[PDB]
């Protein structure tokens, strides 16, 4: 009765009466991927499949050409106990590995996190800095830039060199091609559509609202820049 | 909230502005005691008004 | 007249003959295109709904719950009480073994719940909270549970009422987790005895989620003309002004919206009495005026 | 007809977004007893709101 | 001679080390047929360009300079 | 045998095939035509009226529509009393216009501007000293466009 | 909340339409009504450049207003204004003539200015109850008013 | 950084494969794991 | 890496002990505490809190060669506007010392009243021994019309 | 160059002033240009950066006359002489 | 020539993509027409197997795929391979193979990295009989016939894994590491465990084979409620 | 430097240019010599290299 | 009424204060034909009093140079830049319409 229904009703991108998400020019969200909330996407983020974006308790910011990988969920918390704001904040070339769980933190730029961390929230994740797969960063730690942690609870390996950051700095910087690879195979227009079979409520609708506006207004002159837009 | 932007509701009320923002006595006292004043109390809002006056 | 008529005329005929022509020519230039591409190419699909799915005559009952993500699975032998929540991703395999949801109880994204035996039930209390990424095979969880971020719950586990899991924690196979204890690490172990304060911020942060998920299942729940709708509404307020804004809540509270109506302004701003203060404004211990305080300045 | 392979040539579904005034009187076409009523009305309505301007643009013109 | 997908192939006789071997070699060996497939690809999205738009675009300049 | 006649309903295509491409003639310049009536006034105008004008008109009011239709797909928050009096405000301006168009070719007729279907006794004909486009025009389409004596 | 693209249009259709007009113009060259305003080549020509670039700015204004809408009808109708009247400067025959046609010109330029947009609904939610002033308007209207002013009166 | 592709098929690489060998036997609950290529 | 003092095995410290308060009178009399650490500017402290009565109209200034930089370079163009001034305690003023003389000029352009103790946040620069630091903000002014939107 | 040609040398020297402090005026900005990282300057549409294809065809077609101008300035230099022709100046 | 052959293809693809996209805008302006709001409707696009260009997953009849699972690029799966639900085998960069009777769990993430050093495929390959629980994540990785990989478990690149061996779960392979064959290793570095016995190869095998099983089940279950596609 | 030896003619080199450590991706070690003179990978004259895998796999399924 | 280099900080002022597409079309109103009618007026309209012109424009011209110089390098404003660019070129084509009318 109310979840019994053929045709899936998810979308990948969603608010709640205020929280519009924004997502800049090449970035590519998975169709599987959720993205709910006020969340912000800059410019040539990739989001793959079956990701969670949850801004709905608080704001997010995901900053420009980074990864957020798969299976992964980012939440924010409703406060934090030293008063700070406790959306969360992503910088620029960040890497988040597969499985991972991000809480209200602060990832500054170039950060990589390995696959299935989790980082608590409070954490402060500081430029260049490094995370093991399995490792988790404790509520209000601080990692400081260019140093590698790993384990439970996380702790100090060694410092990171300028070799390893240009690495870490050039896979971020290389997966934005295959993201584009992804984003080619889909055409700006849906046609899902055009499968499903005309029924009772859409031939004859049982209330009428009034014109006020096209949501696409002017989409003959917008240009298609990304093919997964409504 | 519905129809108040990035104002949120916390659990034992709705919070009069955005997460991050700071909490004005002003407005408070307006929605706690509206109408109603005991006394002209003197704030630092009240003194640097006479001030600037 | 004739220039009403010949406008009137040409939308009839635009509405009734270009538009059917163009979708059936635009119909079968996809179909030629599509095949075309092929087999180096994709179309779209109507992705199926995988929540309630039978199998050999296991029928989830999941219809008294609150939230249930859309692109969650749940399939077999799933039974929920009246408030429970399932979040995005979340994936019930009900056939491995039973699957017991309390009242009010919340699990977020990404959850598995799959008993590693061939029958053996796994049996949730209520307000019980779940974080994302969890992982519980097949455990006892008493009601007021907690278990955090990335936490995996092995078989056999029994945790009792109230005793928090850490986030990150990897539960011990056949482990029991006493009542107000933390247990965290991996494997975990007792940490300490959960404190008031603590008891009472989890109390709060799953009330806040048993909340949320009301304003979720509204979202997610809509119609697409709905959804259309709201596409248009975000749309006009995006070009919206302050005077549009004002006349809009004006019009939600009753004012005159017409020149002729402007005449009876007064019956609906000023005539209206103003609802009597409620008698327990008049308890109040203290009505000194409200400043911040200024502790740790 | 109906369907092909994969898309329903026959895909409809109404848009429930209308003006309010259609269906209207004074939509109806121009001459008709419909419009005339309501042009009437409109005519009436508008000169007891103007009765100075109705003369000085009708009458002089 | 005839293709032999090693990778679905029956190694249960081999050791372990042998088994391990001769997988990585398969899938050293179709990797670099994937590659080459997918660099004539390349290579192909290059050519076309080229022969399709190279006139159009002396022909633009000479008009243009000339 | 380059324009049409000027008693034709496509007697108004004349006003696009012009000899040169000037504004106006210059004080002294004998008009391409004889003149039919240099003192014209609004009624003498309005009475020489030809088949040429109505095809003017007509050609207005057929193109008015796609105009009057390419305006109103900008409008927004409309009821569908609004946008048909638009539509038909749009329309009006655009036949008035064609009126226009009709009333200044039936005032170049007069003054011998343009083919009034009379011509000079005695040709004024120029010497082509400087020639850019007659073998353009003569291999190309716009021949049609220029009126050469 | 109107979107004031179909008045862009209707500007762009009548404009057109006067380029038509001038294009299929024919006549003498002189002054007409009284000698007031003057009717040759350079000056049709320089009315004719005067609308094309009035024309292509206001189909790129078209544009931007698709794309976002911060502007009133009323702008659109004062820009209307100005492109109608502007471009007869041009034919202006006596320095009488020309003054009025600027002063008529200026009017709309100012009408201009004046339906210029103030508030905005930006994403700052700190200054819901504080004052914040802003001079920009009244220094614009100021010193327009004032240099219009003085050039008129020299 | 290179992207190039280090296995070519023009030639084998030549490579010697007994200098390093992989302990598969006899570990400790605190030695680390192996290394799976051992080819110099 | 560097600045720090961890060794193979050691736990990250706390963000708690890190945090340098910074105690403000708001535009309207009233008393806020935040947070913020070093390397950042005060600028973006301010508006990382969202504290109110700061327009920051050229939001901290250029990229390069700015003026966080310790040593501060001679080809800086400083400050771009005046619309971050703050009043320091003088404790923490003296600390500071001289202004730079892109600042100061800028400070003085300013159009609202200027106090001998303002400052830019965005040329201040964070440090530990800014720990309880007082300020405050009095109302900024608003430079161009792109301000309101 | 029609400065030259009327004999303006001083003309010349003061344009020549003015015409490079503007172009240090103009040029200085690049400096500005330089940002650390990607701006983010669209406006969002449908939760999307919203970018005009009709504008940047038109900017387009302005970038190319603005690199190719000398090549067709010949034209255009005829156009404006037959225009300005028409004043008996 | 191969190369000919290479662009007459990418030519008639270009041609059919605009094709196309020239059917749908007239579609959708035949939908502004006639007041059609169908077009309009926002429906998942997610696609179950998704094609690179000349990159396209094959996979037997016999398998059954997820319809919440995504096969994307070079995938290739055997006979009666079994991918669980959420699970995303991307292989876009390179491909990824599997075996005749492995079973893949929910949630799990199969990506390979762009380049590895020489001798080291950059290529997930998997045995005929591994099981691999729900939320693994696989990097490039070879593993051997037979292998068990407990739930919640990180596998990097360059690790290789011989027949037999057990990894328990919550567990994290360092890169470029051989798991030797009949061996149980558990933490999140790898530590050495114990030998497998015989009962436990039994164990595991058993429950591959009722994986395999269920697998099967939920095939026969989703087809008859329509939510599997009749490939 | 009595050890530097990034060839392996005197210390031998592994295929594998570096042993990865726990907690660090597997990257190759940066090379002497960071030339980006180079061609598209070249493969032997006459290589065969059809989707061999593919075809099978469909001539199975039919 | 143009706002030229000698009175220019109140063009400075009205272009802060306007919009975008305010200053888009203020430029093209004014270049097209404020400027244009003025350079007219020395090149065609009144063109026999230019014995009397010449020295006022050079003058003008000079005067604001100098004036310019410096203050175009004292802005921190996008209105500001374009407001002085457009006084820039109004400066050098006021030195034009000199040259012209020599
Ligand atoms: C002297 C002092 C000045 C005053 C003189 C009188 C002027 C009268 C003018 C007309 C007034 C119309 C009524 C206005 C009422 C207002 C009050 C009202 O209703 O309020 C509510 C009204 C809203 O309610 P509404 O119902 O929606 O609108 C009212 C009506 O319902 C719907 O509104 P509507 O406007 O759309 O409807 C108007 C329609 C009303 O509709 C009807 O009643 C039915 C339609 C009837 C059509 C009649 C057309 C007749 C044409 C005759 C052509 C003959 C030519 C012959 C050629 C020669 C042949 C041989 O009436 C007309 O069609 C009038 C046209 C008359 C043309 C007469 C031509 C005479 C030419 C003389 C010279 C001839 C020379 C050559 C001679 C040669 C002889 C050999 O409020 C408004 O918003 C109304 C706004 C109207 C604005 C009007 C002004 C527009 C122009 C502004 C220009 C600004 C300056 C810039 C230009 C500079 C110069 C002007
Ligand atoms: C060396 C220095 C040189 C400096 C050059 C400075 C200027 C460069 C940039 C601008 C040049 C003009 C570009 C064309 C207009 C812009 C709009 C347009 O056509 O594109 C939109 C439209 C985009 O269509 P869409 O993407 O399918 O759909 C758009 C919307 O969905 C749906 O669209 P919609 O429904 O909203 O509107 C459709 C309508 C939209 O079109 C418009 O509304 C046009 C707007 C501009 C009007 C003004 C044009 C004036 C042309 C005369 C020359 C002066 C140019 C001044 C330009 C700057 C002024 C500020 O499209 C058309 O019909 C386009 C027709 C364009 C040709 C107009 C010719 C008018 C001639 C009038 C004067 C005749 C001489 C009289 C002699 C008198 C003697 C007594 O473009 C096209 O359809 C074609 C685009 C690609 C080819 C463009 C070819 C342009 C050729 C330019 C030649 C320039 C003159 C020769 C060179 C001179 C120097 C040697
Ligand atoms: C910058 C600003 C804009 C540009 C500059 C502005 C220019 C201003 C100066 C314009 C002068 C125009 C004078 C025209 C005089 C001649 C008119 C004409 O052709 O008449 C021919 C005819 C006469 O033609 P005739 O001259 O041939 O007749 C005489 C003929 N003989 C000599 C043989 C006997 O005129 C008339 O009969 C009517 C005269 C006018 C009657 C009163 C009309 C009042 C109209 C008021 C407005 C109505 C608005 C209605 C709107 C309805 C819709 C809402
Ligand atoms: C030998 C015998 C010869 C017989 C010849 C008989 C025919 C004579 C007439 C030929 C007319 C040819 C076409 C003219 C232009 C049609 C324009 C049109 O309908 O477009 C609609 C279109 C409307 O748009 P649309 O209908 O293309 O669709 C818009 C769709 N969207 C909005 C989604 C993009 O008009 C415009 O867009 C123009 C807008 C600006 C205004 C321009 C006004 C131009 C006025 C031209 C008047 C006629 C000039 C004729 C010159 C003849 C010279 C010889
Ligand atoms: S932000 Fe402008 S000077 Fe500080």
């Amino acid at each position: 009765t109310k979840y019994g229904e053929n045709i899936s009703k998810h979308r990948s991108l969603m608010s709640l009466y205020d929280l519009h998400p924004q997502i800049g020019y090449q970035s590519y969200i998975a169709p599987n991927s959720t993205v709910i909330g006020e969340v912000t996407i800059g410019n040539e983020t990739t989001v793959w499949y079956n990701s969670v974006i949850r801004g709905d308790v608080n704001a997010v910011q995901i900053g420009n050409n980074v990864s957020i990988g798969e299976n992964v969920v980012i939440h924010t918390a409703g406060s934090l106990p030293t008063g700070q704001p406790a959306s969360v904040d992503i910088g620029h070339y960040v890497i988040i590995g597969s499985k991972s769980t991000i809480y209200s933190c602060t990832i500054q730029d170039e950060v990589v996190i390995g696959q299935g961390c989790v980082i608590l929230e409070g954490a402060r994740i500081e430029k260049g800095a490094m995370i093991a797969a399995n490792s988790v960063v404790p509520p209000g730690r601080l990692i400081p830039a260019g140093t590698l942690w790993a384990g439970n609870p996380c702790t100090f390996v060694r410092n990171l060199t300028k070799s390893e950051l240009a690495t870490n700095i050039d896979h971020a910087k290389k997966q934005l091609h295959l993201a584009q690879q992804h984003r080619y195979e889909y055409l700006p227009y849906n046609s899902a559509y055009l499968q499903k079979s005309n029924s009772e409520e859409d031939l004859n609708p049982t209330k009428y609202d009034d014109v006020t506006i096209n949501y696409n207004f002017g989409d003959e002159e917008r240009a298609q820049e990304n093919p997964l837009k409504y | 909230v519905k129809g108040k932007g990035s104002i949120r509701k916390g659990i034992h009320g709705e919070g009069f502005g955005a997460p991050s923002h700071a909490h004005d006595a002003l407005i408070h006292q307006i929605k706690q005691s509206k109408d109603t004043m005991d006394y002209q109390n003197i704030t630092n809002e009240v003194a640097q008004n006479f001030a600037n006056h | 007249m004739l220039r009403l008529r010949l406008f009137d005329a040409y939308e009839k005929i635009s509405m009734t003959f270009l538009g059917p022509l163009y979708r059936r020519i635009g119909k079968s230039l996809a179909q030629t295109g599509l095949n075309i591409q092929q087999p180096y190419t994709s179309d779209d699909r109507l992705v199926p709904s995988l929540r309630n799915i039978r199998v050999t005559n296991k029928i989830p009952s999941i219809n008294d719950s609150e939230f249930i993500a859309p692109n969650s699975v749940v399939i077999g032998d799933v039974i929920t009480k009246e408030g429970s929540s399932i979040w995005y991703g979340a994936t019930l395999r009900g056939e491995l073994g039973p699957i017991e949801i309390g009242k009010q109880t919340v699990i977020q994204d990404l959850v598995n719940i799959q008993s590693g035996k061939q029958n053996q039930k796994t049996q949730i209390g209520d307000n019980v909270f779940i974080g994302p990424n969890s992982y519980i095979q097949s455990s006892k969880i008493n009601d007021n549970s907690f278990v955090g971020m990335g936490s995996t719950v092995s078989t056999g586990c029994n945790l009792a009422s109230n005793a928090v899991v850490a986030a990150g924690s990897v539960v011990p196979e056949n482990t029991q987790v006493p009542s107000n204890q933390i247990w965290a690490g991996s494997p975990a172990q007792y940490l300490r005895d959960i404190t008031p304060e603590e008891r009472q911020v989890l109390q709060e942060h799953h009330q806040e989620c048993v909340q949320l998920a009301r304003i979720h299942a509204e979202e997610t729940e809509k119609s697409f003309r709905e959804v259309l709708n709201d596409f248009d509404r975000i749309t006009a307020e995006a070009e919206y002004d302050h005077e549009s804004l004002a006349l809009q809540k004006m019009r939600d509270l009753g004012f005159p919206m017409e020149g002729e109506e402007e005449e009876y302004i007064e019956q609906r701003v000023f005539m209206r009495e103003q609802l009597p203060p409620l008698e327990s404004e008049f308890w109040k211990k203290n009505y000194d005026p409200y400043e911040q305080d200024l502790f740790h300045f | 007809d109906f369907f092909v392979d994969k898309y329903n040539f026959s895909r409809r579904v109404v848009d429930h977004r209308q003006p309010y005034d259609l269906n209207f009187s004074i939509n109806n076409p121009v001459g008709s007893r419909v419009w005339f009523k309501a042009w009437k009305q409109k005519a009436i309505g508008n000169f007891l709101n103007l009765v100075g301007v109705h003369y000085a643009f009708y009458g002089a013109g | 001679h005839q293709f032999e997908n090693v990778l679905l192939s029956n190694r249960k006789n081999l050791t372990p080390q042998e088994s391990v071997q001769k997988v990585i070699n398969y899938a050293l060996l179709q990797d670099a047929k994937q590659r080459s497939r997918t660099l004539r690809h390349i290579k192909a999205s290059w050519v076309i360009p080229a022969l399709l738009f190279t006139y159009p675009a002396w022909y633009l300049a000479k008009g243009a300079v000339n | 045998s380059q324009t049409f006649a000027h008693d034709s309903f496509l007697g108004g295509l004349n006003l696009f095939k012009r000899r040169d491409p000037r504004f106006v003639l210059d004080q002294g310049e004998r008009p391409p035509y004889p003149i039919i009536n240099s003192n014209s006034s609004f009624v003498d105008v309005l009475s020489n009226f030809n088949k040429a004008d109505f095809g003017l008109v007509l050609f207005s009011a057929a193109i008015g529509f796609p105009l009057s239709r390419w305006v109103l797909k900008g409008l927004t928050f409309s009821s569908l009393n609004y946008r048909r009096g638009l539509f038909s405000s749009v329309y009006g301006g655009v036949i008035l216009w064609g009126l226009v168009l009709g009333f200044n070719n039936s005032y170049y007729r007069l003054n011998g501007f343009v083919d009034n279907g009379l011509v000079w006794k005695r040709k004024e004909r120029k010497l082509n000293k400087y020639d850019f486009t007659s073998e353009f025009e003569d291999n190309s389409f716009f021949k049609k466009l220029r009126i050469r004596d | 909340k109107q979107n004031p693209s179909f008045i862009i249009r209707l500007n762009l259709l009548l404009n057109s339409l006067m380029v038509l007009y001038l294009i299929t113009f024919n006549g003498y060259s002189s002054t007409f009504w009284w000698s007031h305003f003057k009717l040759n080549n350079y000056s049709l020509y320089m009315y004719l450049l005067v609308i094309i670039f009035n024309n292509y700015f206001l189909y790129i204004t078209e544009k931007h207003i698709k794309i976002l809408n911060n502007y009133s009808i009323d702008y659109f109708f004062s820009i209307i204004n100005i492109t109608l009247f502007i471009p007869m400067i041009f034919l202006s025959n006596t320095l009488f003539t020309f003054f009025f046609l600027i002063e008529l010109v200026s009017c709309a330029i100012f009408y201009k200015f004046i339906v210029s947009k103030i508030s905005f609904k930006n994403s700052n939610y700190k200054d819901n109850y504080f004052s914040i002033f802003s001079k920009n308007y009244l220094n614009v209207l100021f010193y327009q008013y004032w240099s219009s002013f003085f050039s008129s009166v020299m | 950084r290179q992207n190039f592709a280090k296995n070519i098929t023009t030639t084998d690489i030549p490579k010697d494969s007994h200098h390093f060998a992989a302990k598969r036997s006899g570990f400790t609950q605190t030695e680390q794991a192996p290394f799976a290529y051992n080819d110099v | 890496a560097g600045n720090h003092h961890h060794h193979a095995g050691d736990q990250a410290d706390r963000v708690a002990d890190k945090i340098i308060w910074i105690n403000i009178q708001n535009r309207i009399g009233q008393f806020e505490r935040i947070s913020a650490f070093e390397g950042e500017s005060l600028l973006e402290a301010l508006q990382r809190n969202k504290v109110a009565g700061i327009v920051a109209t050229c939001e901290g200034g250029e990229d390069i060669n700015t003026m966080l930089e310790k040593p501060i370079d001679p080809v800086t163009y400083g400050p771009f506007c005046s619309s971050c001034q703050v009043v320091v305690s003088n404790p923490w003023r003296n600390k500071m010392g001289n202004l730079h003389y892109l600042e100061e000029r800028n400070l003085v352009r300013s159009s609202y009243p200027t106090t001998e103790n303002s400052r830019l946040a965005c040329c201040i620069l964070v440090e530990k021994w800014m720990n309880e630091m007082i300020i405050s903000i009095p109302q900024n002014p608003n430079s161009v019309y792109e301000d309101n939107m | 160059l029609y400065s030259s040609f009327k004999s303006q040398y001083l003309l010349i020297l003061f344009m020549t002033i003015l015409n490079i402090f503007g172009m240090y005026f103009y040029i200085q900005n690049l400096r500005f240009v330089v940002k650390k990282n990607k701006s983010s300057i669209l406006n969002y549409k449908n939760y999307y950066v919203n970018i005009n294809y009709s504008i940047t065809l038109n900017i387009i077609l302005l970038n190319f006359f603005n690199f190719f101008g000398i090549l067709f300035l010949s034209d255009l230099i005829i156009i404006l002489n037959y225009i300005s022709s028409y004043i008996y100046i | 020539m191969k190369l000919f052959q290479a662009m007459w293809t990418r030519t008639i693809y270009s041609i059919g993509r605009m094709v196309r996209e020239t059917g749908l805008a007239l579609d959708r302006y035949g939908c502004k027409l006639e007041q059609d709001i169908s077009c309009y409707e926002p429906l998942s696009r997610h696609r179950n197997i998704l094609p690179i260009y000349d990159l396209v997953p094959t996979f037997y009849h016999s398998t059954f795929i997820a319809p919440n699972s995504s096969l994307i690029g070079a995938v290739y799966l055997g006979q009666n391979t079994v991918v669980g639900y959420g699970s995303t085998l991307r292989g876009d960069n390179h491909a990824i193979r599997v075996g005749h009777n492995t079973v893949i769990g929910d949630k799990v993430a199969i990506s390979n990295v762009a380049t590895l050093a020489a001798g080291i495929p950059v290529s997930t390959n998997i045995g005929n009989h591994v099981n691999i629980g729900a939320g693994c994540v696989l990097q490039s990785c070879v593993v051997d016939d037979n292998v068990t990989v407990g739930h919640n478990t990180v596998i990097l690149e360059g690790s290789v894994l011989e027949r037999g061996s057990v990894i328990a779960p919550n567990s994290l392979v360092p890169a470029g590491r051989l798991i030797p064959s009949g061996q149980l290793w558990a933490g999140s570095p790898v530590r050495y465990v114990r030998d497998l016995k015989e009962e436990e190869i039994k164990l595991n095998l058993e429950q591959t084979e009722q994986n395999l099983s269920i697998g099967k089940t939920h095939k026969s279950s989703l087809i008859q409620q329509e939510a599997y596609d009749r490939l | 430097l009595l050890k530097f030896d990034p060839f392996g003619f005197y210390s031998p080199k592994l295929l594998s240019e570096n042993r990865p450590e726990e907690a660090m991706p597997f990257y190759e070690d940066y090379p002497q010599n960071d030339s980006h003179w180079n061609l598209w990978e070249q493969f032997p004259e006459d290589f065969e290299d059809s989707n061999a895998e593919r075809e099978a796999i469909l001539k199975s399924n039919k | 009424k143009l706002g030229i280099a000698p009175i220019q900080l109140y063009k400075i002022e009205i272009y802060k204060g306007l919009p975008f597409l305010s200053i888009f079309f203020y430029t093209t109103f004014y270049f097209l034909i404020f400027f244009l009618f003025f350079s007219l007026l020395f090149i065609y309209y009144l063109s026999a009093l230019n014995n009397f012109f010449w020295i006022i424009l050079l003058i003008i011209s000079i005067i604001g140079i100098f004036y310019i110089i410096s203050i175009i390098f004292d802005i921190n404003l996008f209105k500001a830049f374009l407001a002085y660019s457009t006084i820039i070129n109004s400066i050098s084509f006021i030195l034009l319409i000199i040259a012209i009318i020599f």
